[PDB]
């Protein structure tokens, strides 16, 4: 029962978001910090079930120039294909 | 087993399919693979993850309507997966990455 928390108001960049995910999801040390790497990690590395709690999403969306949305998209696409992921947008 | 960049690239170009030591993520899962466990070599000796669709969401690889990309693990033997991947398109363009998709090198 893996748990990951993102405090959106603390995200000051897209790389900030990737470094946070790297920690929260115990991603490989070689983590590419890009969408392809994230998709790869979610479908071939990460432990499940997983609960991702994304707080202050909008705030993180502003400081990442919509990049926050593309990251959420990967999580949603991984779930769509079978990854046991529960996303909580607070 | 053929799991090196040139060996797999040549194989893809010549037979238009990956070598037999490759299986998709779903197939591996059906064999008992659990990524977080790093048990691929245990449930599927000699196999590497490969053949799954590569979305190319960030458009780093040549994009063209009708062209579909797929990827495969390179240099994998056992345990947890590495950062090496070969990327091949439906029209057989072949690229590689050794830094977990940060940068790509065209090899064919």
């Amino acid at each position: 029962m893996k748990k990951a928390v993102i405090n959106g108001e603390q995200i000051r960049s897209i790389s900030d978001l990737h470094q946070t995910l790297k920690k929260e999801l115990a991603l490989p040390e070689y983590y590419g910090e890009n969408l392809a790497a994230l998709w790869d990690a979610l479908t071939g590395w990460v432990e499940y079930p997983l609960v991702l709690e994304w707080r202050q999403f909008e705030q993180s969306k502003q400081l990442t120039e919509n990049g926050a949305e593309s990251v959420l998209q990967v999580f949603r696409e991984a779930k769509a294909e079978g990854a046991d992921i529960t996303i909580i947008l607070s | 087993v053929i799991n090196t960049f040139d060996g797999v690239a040549d194989y893809l170009q010549t037979y238009h399919k990956l070598p037999d030591n490759y299986i998709t993520k779903s197939e591996a899962q059906a064999l008992g693979w659990v990524a977080s466990k790093g048990n691929l070599a245990d449930v599927a000796p000699g196999k590497s993850i490969g053949g799954d669709i590569f979305s190319n969401r960030e458009g780093k690889l040549p994009g063209k309507s009708g062209r579909t990309w797929r990827e495969a693990d390179i240099n994998y033997t056992s345990g947890f997966r590495n950062s090496d991947r070969i990327l091949y398109s439906s029209d057989w363009l072949i690229y590689k990455t050794t830094d977990h998709y940060q940068t790509f090198t065209k090899i064919r």
